[PDB]
């Protein structure tokens, strides 16, 4: 930001961040170190990161109880896991 | 679901001793065709025998892959049939060897039994000890049935069960142990004490009554490939949606088969064979081809049906032409079913079920020129026209589809022999094999 | 607005029960190929069939995407439209098989009514209160959570569950902040601070939402149309794994995996459960392929493969060739491009050229699309440059004569505007003319 | 500053009137006059950004000016418009399709503008005083930012305070905030607190102390191409793939979705659609999966106008085994309108050669310039453009400004053009290596 | 004793402050016209104004055209940028060629950066971490001692972050850039090596100079660097890590808007004077073996504003292009690129120049050679060929060797030419015998 504030501020209305050094934090950390440190909590409405449609489908089935029509449509390999008895099957390999 | 292509067949057609009815189970003529089908689906159904690779050859809009259908309608369920193209090898993240044995085992089923309880009952507390990030999680859960009521040790995966699907005091609940299932049945208390949070409108149960814990058996079939994939690495249950388990090394294949040998010695589990089709082989590499002959000969190799349309023909991979695309050495471990050709007669009782699948009520006469039509071009060509012949009648507001009907979608849809003939007769108008065409009208 | 080369074309145009109007709804000419567009649509519209396919056959610049589109606008922006280019499949992350058959998910929709039951609005107060004899050896055991929320004309105090509060501390809700509750899984959502509770007047990085309108109990019926190929791209990643590898996948480059057959059965099942039980509608679309031409002999074959599913929804195909060489095949000459068991296995809807008026009037109806006023004798001499030269390029030439026209400030095309047009833009016959007698590398 | 003088540094653009007629010699552009009010035309359908979608092929024989033309377009275009000049070589990818780079490459040549406000309060930081609430909640703090001409005392909410404390702010700290936003920037340590440590850390950046008003207004306008939206939405941080290019073929909901809601921006009024021009140079490299794929992609409202440039004959089409005029299909003709340049003539060779000598400050005399005019008559003008320079660094080794007759015969007798070259070749075949591989190492037998 | 390579013996091009080309001067002899010519484009190079200038040295081969690219390489400096290269090494696996043709082009544009370089060394005395809360250090003073004396300190809680990363105690010397602000834990004194009789510790003497050492050098970056120093898709190059990472990063397409920034950050650094921009060469040896994508790629990035002076070799005739079918062309190279190329064309030698080439490689290796095996091996050089000469050269010093002998003699060169064979020899052999030799 020191030399290329402009750039950031581009990106910062692009992607909605809150800081502006978000960009040369991320851009200077390890992969595993930042995706251990991912705790991000607010953004900024006025961005064009747009919510995509399967990411609400995530969203609403994040805590859901079963038996829910969207709950149990996004919810198949569990139903998967639960109907094959694969809780109990023993190691082979 | 909806209408498909096979959508008529049920099954085979073929009495107890394996002879075909006239027309049975949405299956009309092709009399040795489906009796050879027959002892197919009875060799299958014995399952003492491996490794057998079944051809089935004719001309296109015969009915091999109708044949492979019935014979997978008549295979039952908890076998499986593995009905693939052969375009399917052909990956980019995978060998062409590599998904052949992912095709082949994923063939061969594996029924498991296992011993499960069954405890029902109404819950009467629920105390869960948690950390204080929530990682780990304990507790207690004290049950109870109109005769005795016990308490239980609840582990991290019970408890996360728990969470999810909401269960309060007063709920009548099942809870299955071999597979961690939790199932809430419904609230049996109705306490006056309710919440404003929750918006459940559980109906009421009865008591359950008898004793709480139910001893049960459950049988339940996975495919060979689902234990390879699931031993092959972490989080191969994942792998088995995502498909990205890139080439399975061997010592995890026959490590799966020593296991499954011990587990059908010890009679937990027990290996029955299915059908792997593969429609349209031709398209095969001639390094497939030899995979393929040297795969048949596994203890833990299914019955190989595959179907062809093309005479001699050239084999992909090399420079030459073989019978059905398919090399001599290919064809030396395989038996050969036959499929004919049909007359008016069998096209006629072929587009009547058609039309009786389709909800499609047609005339005598009507019937009669889609017979002629198919006849004379093609029978899926009559089969394509009866749905936009039942459309045009419906827009004339009449129910039944008259003659006119079939004129006019023969009008408006043409067939291949007469869209052959209007390009021959207009070249100039399309892009020919050297790429000069002449848009302009003048 | 803009104008893209369409955008005229609104529908098909046909009146109900009847024959297709010759200039109706920015379509002129092409009668018998709007009538069976019109079946196809009515058929696509029933709701019952599987995997038909119909195949656009003409030369260029005769209406094939044209007619494509207007289906589309036919059937609605409810049913689902897929546009392909036959060059889109092959992919280099995944196989081309991948691509097709998930193109052919793209198509099916699905959709869902629900019902949601929430408490949202500004709140008030957040008072944890405890519990009388509150046990020992823990602080502040909480009985129960009374939130007090405020909306437009509307203020409800609700009785909370104790392990709601934790989520209070998750989602960092204070008071003064719009939060939002759904009733059945009771979670917090806070959606900002209140335009009122702005107290930091200098400085404040807070995002402030306007006060919610109507009651803080509202009970809707919202309807989601999804469809199926979004189904199986949620349901193949792991959903909340909360692992350090799903949080890598986030992070990287969402590479194509390979979907199995295992989950699309899946969706398949859990879709076909929930449509026998009302709350979801199954809508088929179309997959319209342009210039399948281009389509390699595997993906013709496992197009054949794929049309026979009881899912595949109805694919509209084009091409403008007329008898030419199979992609991916060497001496197979075939029409259209298109191998003869795939032509068995579709309608033919065949496309003609156009005559001087029909030229014209399309001439004229783009030029008051594209808002600009041609005089009579520059609209005739437009029409006799559309019959000595392409279509297009008559079409194409309007707006370099509406900028020369604009250049000299008058709104008329002028005779004198289109022969300037002519003398700057050149025709391909043209250039391919000054191509054959200029020897300079032109 | 960075830019070295290239092969079209000269041109500033179309050398045309309001009349879009063009000048003998205006804006570095020699001749081509129909090209260039063809050129001209092309502009203003861009510039009025009502229609989209056309195909126009520049089409003429090598060294003729498309380039040239493509590149006057794209300086009379103006900046904050979008275009793309890109090669058709670099379609062909490795982890991208063909279709998906010409995917990538239509979208990165429309954006949107959009508006925006910031009330930005930028000094260094002398005290952060925060007020510490017994509860925890509504941390208040008091900032006493300063520039060097005054200095206010702000009031600080709870997240301002944790988002001062996300990144390592202190006193002496250059930092700047908005006010209608809440953007956080940390811009470095201030000069007038640099001394009071002996070494500095890994992150510490010096930098000024700002001066005049605290808080300022600006006005910002963003040009974000469409490409841009896509990769931001394709990933959970995909701002890293806009720059190293791992974008990996972003799937078709993304932008579908991304379309109508550009849509919806539009008719709510905080975006509009700037459409911009991609120019494929030697479009003759491509394959006809590709040509297939412009001749559909040309079709869609959110597309730019394309200008493709050849220099081919009837030539071979790519991925196919016939031969078509200007190496393209006959459907990809038939939605294109073609410029086609011409030769030049002896007083445009002359033109052209005294402009790029005044490019490169070269002071070429008269018979010098009539020798070269007569060296790219006879062979090229690329051959007497690159004569130029080479003739130039040869009269200064002579110790000479100016270059005469005798630099320029040096610079042709050192430096050979094709037609020579050829000719020595042809004269000495057995030096060479053939296309069968043969050749003579030996030279006595 | 130093080794010798095949252009070890070449120092430049051998021209006069006039330009004239000395007949044997620089490790050259002959080939005056290409000496001249290539003075002319390092005349061009170093007059740091064109971009995107491409010349192209053909001839036969063993004539000399990769000796006169390394000659321009001696004559610009170390300081210029040099980029050789093989047309082979642009297919690459891991990324498109037309993304490692640009970044070979972007490899061949230095920039020059003056830069200080500030040290701390010796043993900590004092370690006193100061507070003042506002839990969190206000800063740390630091007290260094090496022979000459002690210094003290005053670091930001950053550096104390990254001295109790190296683990440092009170008696370590340790090692501290001012600049950087790395940290680098020596190892304990020799003051504190008798506390134990045996420790883990590693015992170094301290700093017989002073604490304090400053001194100025310069940073030799290009824009390649500076491009895949910002373009990481997994990043931390600055964390010091000597096993790998989890994930192997790829090679990646670099999209101009990174090369854009690049530059506006670089032309920004320029503009106030600390940075200098050196425009270099890249040489591309055997440029016949190029894609004609790779051509055209070519021809549209000659056309930059920030291309380098490209150098291209090749040895064909009238040659088909590579990836193309029927397009004969001269050296291989297509005739729309041949326009923006000037073509220096490099000439064969007769015997007498090759006798000076063999004298001037036997001097350069150290090998005493009699005059008449020099004629012997000059008139077997124009018979075979120039370098079977150059590479026998050294067989017939091993063989003089092994017979106590520090001169090549004639029996020498006939017995390097028994046991050694060159192409035409191998190859009458080959016609004459029947399986397969
Ligand atoms: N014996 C039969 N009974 C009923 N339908 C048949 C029979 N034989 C063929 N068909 C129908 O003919 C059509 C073409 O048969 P199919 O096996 O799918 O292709 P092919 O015979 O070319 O492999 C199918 O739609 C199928 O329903
Ligand atoms: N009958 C018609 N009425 C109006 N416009 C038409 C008609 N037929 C074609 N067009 C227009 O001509 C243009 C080119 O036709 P197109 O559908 O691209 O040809 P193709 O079938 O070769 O793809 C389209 O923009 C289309 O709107
Ligand atoms: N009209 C013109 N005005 C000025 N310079 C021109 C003109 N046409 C061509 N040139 C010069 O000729 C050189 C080669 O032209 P170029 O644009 O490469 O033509 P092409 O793209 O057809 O090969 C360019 O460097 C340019 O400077
Ligand atoms: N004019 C010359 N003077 C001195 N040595 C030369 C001369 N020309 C070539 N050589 C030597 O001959 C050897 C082979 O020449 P080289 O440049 O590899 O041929 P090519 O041009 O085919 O690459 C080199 O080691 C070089 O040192």
């Amino acid at each position: 930001p020191s030399t290329n504030y402009e750039l950031c501020l581009f990106l910062s209305k692009l992607t909605g961040e809150p800081s502006l050094n978000e960009f040369f934090r991320v851009s200077t950390t390890p992969l595993l170190k930042r995706v251990i440190e991912r705790t991000n909590g607010p953004k900024n409405t006025d961005s064009l990161s747009f919510k995509t449609i399967t990411q609400e489908l995530l969203e609403v089935t994040r805590n859901a109880p079963s038996e829910g029509v969207m709950a149990s449509l996004l919810n198949v390999e569990k139903h998967a896991y639960e109907r094959e008895y694969l809780n109990c099957i023993q190691r082979g390999y | 679901s909806l209408i498909a292509a096979h959508s008529h067949i049920t099954g085979l057609g073929l009495d107890e001793n394996l002879q075909p009815r006239p027309t049975s189970e949405g299956m009309v003529g092709q009399l040795q065709a489906r009796r050879a089908a027959g002892v197919i689906l009875k060799m299958v159904q014995n399952g003492t025998i491996a490794g057998r690779a079944v051809l089935v050859a004719g001309p296109p809009s015969t009915g091999k892959t109708a044949l492979a259908m019935g014979v997978s309608q008549s295979l039952g369920k908890d076998v499986p049939f593995t009905a693939i193209a052969g375009s399917e090898i052909f990956s980019l993240e995978l060998s062409k060897t590599e998904a052949l044995t992912q095709a082949f085992r994923k063939s061969i089923g594996i029924k498991i039994k296992e011993e499960t309880e069954l405890i029902e009952g109404e819950v009467v507390e629920i105390q869960i000890d948690r950390s204080i990030t929530g990682g780990h999680k304990q507790g207690k859960l004290t049950i109870k049935t109109t005769d005795m009521e016990t308490i239980y040790e609840l582990g991290n995966k019970m408890i996360d069960g728990l969470t999810k699907e909401k269960v309060l005091a007063g709920d009548v609940i099942s809870i299955d142990k071999a597979s961690g299932k939790i199932t809430k049945l419904g609230r049996s208390f109705a306490r006056s004490r309710d919440y404003d949070a929750m918006g459940a409108d559980t109906r009421f149960v009865q008591c359950p009554e008898g004793e709480l814990q139910k001893r049960k058996t459950v049988v339940h079939t996975v495919s060979l490939h689902e234990i390879d994939v699931i031993n092959s690495r972490t989080q191969g249950f994942l792998a088995l949606f995502t498909g990205d388990t890139g080439e399975i090394r061997s010592e995890v294949r026959d490590q799966i088969n020593t296991k499954v040998a011990e587990w059908k010695e010890e009679g937990k589990a027990e290996i029955v064979p299915g059908v792997l089709f593969i429609d349209e082989v031709h398209m095969l590499d001639i390094e497939c081809f030899s995979f393929i002959n040297r795969a048949l000969e596994d203890e833990f190799a299914p019955i190989v049906m595959m179907a062809t349309n093309r005479g001699v023909s050239k084999t992909r991979g090399t420079n030459y032409k073989s019978p059905h695309g398919l090399p001599l050495d290919l064809l030396d471990r395989s038996i050969i079913i036959t499929t004919k050709s049909y007359n008016e007669q069998e096209i006629k009782t072929i587009l009547s079920i058609r039309a009786q699948e389709e909800e499609v009520e047609l005339s005598s006469d009507a019937l009669d020129l889609l017979t002629k039509t198919g006849v004379e071009t093609s029978l899926r060509y009559s089969s394509n026209l009866i749905s936009v012949a039942q459309q045009i009648a419906m827009k004339r507001k009449n129910n039944t589809v008259e003659v006119e009907d079939v004129k006019r979608a023969y009008l408006l849809f043409l067939d291949s022999a007469r869209s052959v003939k209007y390009v021959q007769e207009n070249e100039s108008q399309y892009i020919d094999d050297q790429g000069n065409v002449q848009i302009s009208i003048a | 607005t803009r104008t893209a080369a369409h955008t005229h074309i609104k529908g098909l145009g046909l009146d109900e029960s009847g024959v297709a109007k010759r200039v109706e709804g920015g379509f002129v000419g092409q009668i018998e190929a709007r009538e069976a567009c019109g079946v196809i649509v009515d058929l696509i519209k029933a709701k019952k069939m599987s995997g038909r396919a119909i195949l656009l056959a003409g030369g260029p610049s005769t209406g094939k995407t044209a007619l494509a589109l207007a289906i589309s606008q036919e059937l609605g922006p409810k049913v689902p439209f897929c546009p392909l280019v036959g060059s889109e499949l092959y992919s280099v992350e995944v196989k081309k098989t991948e691509t097709l058959m998930e193109n052919f998910r793209r198509a099916i929709g699905l959709r869902i009514k629900e019902t949601k039951e929430v408490y949202e609005g500004e709140v008030t107060e957040l008072t944890p209160e405890d519990a009388e004899n509150p046990l020992g050896g823990y602080g502040k055991t909480i009985s129960h959570v009374i939130v007090g929320l405020k909306s437009a004309k509307g203020t409800k105090t609700l009785r909370l569950d104790p392990t709601i509060y934790e989520s209070i501390q998750r989602e960092k809700v204070s008071i003064g902040d719009v939060i939002y509750i759904e009733a059945n899984t009771g979670a917090v959502k806070r959606v900002g601070r209140s335009d009122a509770y702005a107290t930091e007047f200098d400085l404040e990085t807070e995002e402030y939402v306007p006060l919610p309108k109507g009651e803080v109990h509202k009970k809707k019926e919202i309807v989601q149309d999804v469809t199926l190929h979004d189904l199986d791209v949620a349901n193949a990643r792991p959903q909340g794994g909360q692992d350090v590898i799903s949080m890598m996948g986030q992070l990287l480059k969402p590479k194509k995996t390979e979907i199995t057959e295992k989950l699309r059965q899946e969706v398949n099942k859990v879709v076909a459960k929930y449509i026998d039980q009302g709350v979801a509608e199954l809508i088929p679309g179309v997959l319209f392929i342009d210039e399948v031409n281009m389509l390699d002999i595997e993906i013709f074959t496992y197009l054949n493969k794929a049309l026979e599913s009881n899912i595949a929804p109805v694919v509209v195909l084009a091409s403008n060739r007329g008898m030419t060489t199979v992609r991916g095949t060497e001496d197979v000459i075939s029409p259209h491009g298109v191998p003869p068991d795939l032509i068995d296995r579709l309608l033919i809807v065949r496309t003609l050229p156009y005559d001087k008026d029909e030229i014209r009037t399309i001439i004229e109806r783009r030029a008051t699309v594209e808002r600009l006023q041609v005089e009579s004798s520059a609209l005739d001499l437009l029409a006799t440059m559309g019959t000595e030269t392409s279509l297009r390029y008559a079409l194409q030439l309007l707006a370099p004569c509406g900028i020369l026209a604009q250049t000299s400030n008058r709104k008329e095309i002028v005779v004198n505007d289109v022969n300037e047009a002519k003398l700057l833009f050149l025709d391909a016959k043209r250039s391919t003319k000054i191509l054959e007698t200029s020897a300079n590398y032109l």
